[PDB]
């Protein structure tokens, strides 16, 4: 497969190693949510990581339906919005004229 | 070190530069990029909608290209059709 | 103080959060919701696409809500079909 | 109009105020997109305006077809921009509950 392929299944992948842990096998919970992005995200969320009800609110802000559980669907906009950010952080008063990526989100 | 997910999203943004690079806006991937970009980079069952019918749903301001905002649509919609893909 | 262009793009943000307030999470517009933002802050040409028509368009992740960002996707089309409607 | 419309029209009519001055009256050129950042985006690109270099590259990132012009599909989406980075200004470091807006950019 190609290589945005084997980049999404990383996110499916990540995903599953947690929801299948507690409850619904494929929804993230609180606990499953937090433990993803202390590890798995420890760079790109470092600050974030910091205060635990930071995190709480990213989820909360995440869980559209408001069951408290993060299906994929809710969770790939933090996918979306991480990546975002990286790239935004690359070009970061970036004066041209080419272009040039500087080290991305969590200093990478 | 990035973490393997990290790595991951960072990879993502490389995938988008390969054909937005190409020619003209650096972060812009106009309609032949797309379908080099489809073929290359999505399955089968995203390339059978059709690189026009994507072209026109991902041309958000109808400007004549995809930037990154708009291409992080397409990896959304990508996405959430691989997780599915994964439990048939 | 805020200029004029800067205060429209903020009440752009207010528009929104008067319908992703009512109920539900606080960033999310859900489809019963969206129909009351057409009938009421769209014109007659972009509620001819239906809200439902609409709703599928913006749910990009398909969780059942609109949240800002797909929002802005409405503002943006809204903002091209407002401009090669006018002169 | 509904709250929505006038603050198209306070996009549209601020783009037609700069377009109509120079070359074609339906796009914006440097000097142009200079003037509506400098005055009318003062406070949200206050820290972009310092450097003029910068204000040159976000037109350059700007203009997807690079014609060195910006048509109103093009410069709509800096709008979008400034309207989500106003958004994650007063979100920034929630911790909630419930909702809240803190000041947004240029405050
Ligand atoms: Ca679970
Ligand atoms: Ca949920
Ligand atoms: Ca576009
Ligand atoms: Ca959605
Ligand atoms: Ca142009
Ligand atoms: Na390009
Ligand atoms: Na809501
Ligand atoms: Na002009
Ligand atoms: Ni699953
Ligand atoms: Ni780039
Ligand atoms: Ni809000």
């Amino acid at each position: 497969m190609s290589q945005l392929e084997r980049n999404i299944e990383t996110i499916i992948n990540t995903f599953h190693q947690y929801s299948v842990k507690l409850g619904h096998p494929d929804t993230l919970n609180q606990g499953e949510f937090k433990e993803l992005v202390r590890k798995d995200l420890q760079n790109f969320l470092k600050k974030e990581n910091k205060n635990e009800k930071v995190i709480e609110h990213i989820m909360e802000d995440l869980d559209t339906n408001a069951d408290k559980q993060l299906s994929f669907e809710e969770f790939i906009m933090l996918m979306a919005r991480l990546t975002w950010a990286s790239h935004e952080k690359m070009h970061e008063g970036d004066e041209g004229p080419g272009h040039h990526h500087k080290p991305g989100l969590g200093e990478g | 070190m990035l973490t393997e997910l990290e790595k991951a999203l960072n990879s993502i943004i490389d995938v988008y530069h390969k054909y937005s690079l190409i020619k003209g806006n650096f972060h812009a991937v106009y309609r032949d990029d797309l379908k080099k970009l489809l073929e290359t980079e999505s399955p089968q069952y995203i390339r059978k909608k059709g690189a026009d019918v994507w072209f026109k749903e991902l041309d958000i301001n109808t400007d004549g290209a995809v930037n990154f905002q708009e291409f992080l649509i397409l990896v959304i919609k990508m996405g959430v059709a691989a997780h599915k893909k994964s439990h048939e």
